[PDB]
């Protein structure tokens, strides 16, 4: 058993070829090391030092060459052997990566052995021209409203998150992984997302409390987590969302619809800034290097919505964004919301003013996000962001005297505003969110007493169910909210309004 | 078949608005649509009984 | 070679030996049997209900 | 009972990891350890001229 697979192992060890290795290690420390030899090597290769650790060839220099070790310091040292791998640097993709933990050498740290991986396939790829690229049109659907509604999110867009640390950061994305299990646990792989989460600079403890909630509500099963803690080196962060994307870009490659949640990516800027700094290269804005814009945007442009051509295959991203005090004028999150499609910029204030979640409405766009949505989100919740942007204006204003007008919006804004709020790690369906967004627009929330609104939904949406579930069975299907079920569902919320 | 009790009762409930009484019928209400909404999440709660000793 | 060595020196010398079923049971949740709540026998139920509702739907209040 | 049997075959790799080392410091006191540099050469020598 445990003898088999050793002593398969063992056998498997069976000799050593010739061939172009051998540098040797001079002045090293600093997290690169000068190698002496290695006259023909690949550019960007991988090269494993007989340190029994690996770096990526950085600086082709005449005479020297200049490893930046990924990985650490300690076991690397003057005059060590350096044998090339002879490769660029890869990194296996392939199915068989689906729920399984694995840190940034993908080295699996579920530590359920050896990974199933189809290929591998080189760290850097670069984005997929204009003709390879097909507008959006599936929607995404994160089971929070608002999050759907007034932000509207659709496959293949890199569609930023960005608000301030610790606010239950992950929780938001969580929670989008969690809603489409239902679609994820589907049989339909056009309506199959394969997540992967991507975990930078985070503890590892933390990590570990994560992976226990995505196998607690059983998630593990559709989802790939990688892993590059704080506590692991600085230059294998900076290469951790590259790997990532590229495991992503198999899926998208097989024409598959996928998402990738890039948590988070200011870490990775203040990892590219520690390396940058180790090279010695002059530091930019904010200290942070000069082509920290270039590795932002390399790294988002290779999420999209391809054409036909490819499969149409997506892979949507979300890269979290950790403002330091909600700096949205600093120089690395401004650089990538130019980078990005969107904001959901989250609203802190509100945060710890009892708003979970917390959406800045004014703070998110979408920029091609609302032709994503399906017909009944589209209709059902047409002009609410206007009218809790006429809320947004009414409040501003109400700091005396208030009009009937006025304070007919205020009622129906605060009111609706409750209706928006969702119980942290626990998200609604996405049937459900429909009548919801309809009670509201049509005004049948309007009367409703604001204490009663937490029993208003549950208790609507049980009567739904119980009177005729016919209904939301109906709009599921069509996706499109006829006139007679506009009608029948004005009529039918009526009725609830009543009990 | 639970839609026609629940057609008739929330038309009644209406209708006993517009007549005197309601000491004890809304208790009556609340009982029946609390087992039945417990069923509901009963039935969607319900995964196959049976240990899936195939694989396991 | 240095396989050889290793192989032969580990694979022979090691002799697998580990806990019991009892010792296992501990660090596992134990086997559960039948639950068996019986069934429950409800109200509305006995002519305490009867004497109860003739009574009672004598007269109700609005 | 699945988890902690998977724990006891980690458990049972963590203990013949240890005595794979104990191996190995047996293997380094034998002048095995010079008489396999023979066995080396040889091997050496033949893969060598296979290249």
């Amino acid at each position: 058993e445990v003898s088999s697979i050793l002593e398969e192992r063992i056998k498997g060890v069976s000799d050593e070829a010739n061939l172009n290795e051998t540098g040797r290690v001079l002045a090293v420390g600093d997290g690169i090391a000068r190698v002496f030899g290695l006259n023909n090597i690949q550019a960007e290769e991988l090269v494993e030092f007989s340190s029994g650790v690996k770096g990526m060839a950085l600086n082709l220099e005449p005479g020297q060459v200049g490893i930046v070790l990924f990985g650490s310091d300690r076991l690397v040292k003057e005059g060590e052997l350096v044998k090339r791998t002879g490769n660029i640097v890869d990194v296996p993709v392939g199915p068989g990566l689906l729920g399984r933990v694995v840190d940034a050498l993908g080295n699996p740290i579920d530590g359920k052995g050896p990974i199933d991986a189809a290929g591998r396939s080189r760290a850097q790829v670069k984005a997929p021209g204009i003709l390879p690229r097909r507008s959006v049109h599936e929607p995404v659907q994160t089971g929070l409203k608002a999050v759907d509604a007034l932000v509207p999110i659709g496959r293949g867009q890199r569609e930023l998150i960005i608000g301030d640390r610790q606010t239950g950061k992950t929780a938001v994305a969580l929670d989008t992984i969690l809603n489409q299990k239902r679609w994820n646990n589907g049989s339909d792989e056009s309506k199959k997302l394969y997540c992967v989460y991507v975990a930078v600079g985070q503890k590892r403890s933390t990590v570990a409390q994560l992976v226990q909630t995505l196998e607690q509500h059983d998630a593990m099963k559709y989802s790939i987590i990688v892993a590059a803690t704080a506590s692991e080196a600085a230059p294998l962060q900076y290469l951790a969302p590259f790997t990532a994307a590229s495991i992503g870009e198999w899926f998208r490659d097989n024409g598959k619809h996928a998402l990738i949640v890039y948590d988070d990516l200011s870490k990775q800027a203040v990892a590219y800034r520690q390396l940058s700094l180790l090279l010695r290269r002059p530091p930019g804005r904010e200290a942070y290097p000069g082509d920290v814009f270039y590795l932002h945007s390399r790294l988002l442009e290779r999420a999209a919505k391809l054409s036909e051509k490819e499969g149409s295959g997506s892979l949507t991203a979300l890269p979290v964004i950790e403002t330091q005090g909600g700096d949205v004028s600093a120089y690395i999150p401004t650089n990538v919301i130019s980078i990005t499609d969107g904001q959901i910029f989250l609203e802190a204030e509100l945060f710890y003013k009892g708003i979970r979640p917390a959406i800045n409405v004014g703070l998110s766009v979408s920029r091609v996000g609302s032709a994503a949505q399906v017909k009944a989100l589209k209709q059902v919740a047409g002009s609410l962001k206007l009218f809790l942007a006429q809320y947004r204006e009414v409040a501003a204003f109400a700091q005396s005297d208030l009009d009937a007008s006025t304070k007919q919006t205020l009622v129906r804004g605060e009111r609706l505003t409750q209706l928006l709020k969702q119980n942290q790690y626990s998200p609604l369906a996405t049937e459900e969110q429909v009548p919801l967004i309809y009670a509201g627009v049509n005004g049948h929330l309007d009367g409703i007493e604001l204490s009663r609104i937490g029993e208003f939904e549950s208790s609507f949406l049980s009567y739904l169910k119980s009177n005729h579930n016919e209904l939301l069975t109906e709009i599921r299907e069509k996706g499109e909210l006829s006139k007679e079920l506009l009608a029948s569902l004005k009529s039918a919320t009526e009725s609830f309004v009543a009990t | 078949a639970k839609s026609a009790a629940n057609k008739l009762d929330w038309a009644k409930v209406i209708s006993s608005l517009r007549i005197t009484g309601s000491t004890a019928t809304q208790l009556s209400s609340f009982k029946k649509r609390n087992d039945e909404a417990r069923r509901q999440l009963l039935e969607l709660q319900s995964q196959p009984t049976e240990v899936d000793f195939s694989h396991y | 070679n240095v396989i050889q060595d290793l192989y032969l020196r580990e694979l022979k010398d090691t002799k697998l030996a580990p806990s019991t079923l009892q010792d296992a049971e501990g660090n596992v949740k134990p086997w559960n049997p039948p639950q068996k709540p019986n069934l429950p026998e409800l109200e509305l139920q006995g002519p305490e209900a009867l004497k109860a509702y003739t009574e009672q739907n004598v007269e109700t209040a609005h | 009972w699945v988890r902690y049997e998977a724990s006891l075959r980690q458990l049972e790799q963590r203990q013949l990891a240890k005595s794979v080392i104990s191996r190995v410091q047996s293997e380094l006191g034998n002048p095995k350890f010079q008489e396999k540099v023979l066995q080396q050469s040889i091997s050496e020598i033949e893969q060598l001229l296979s290249k």
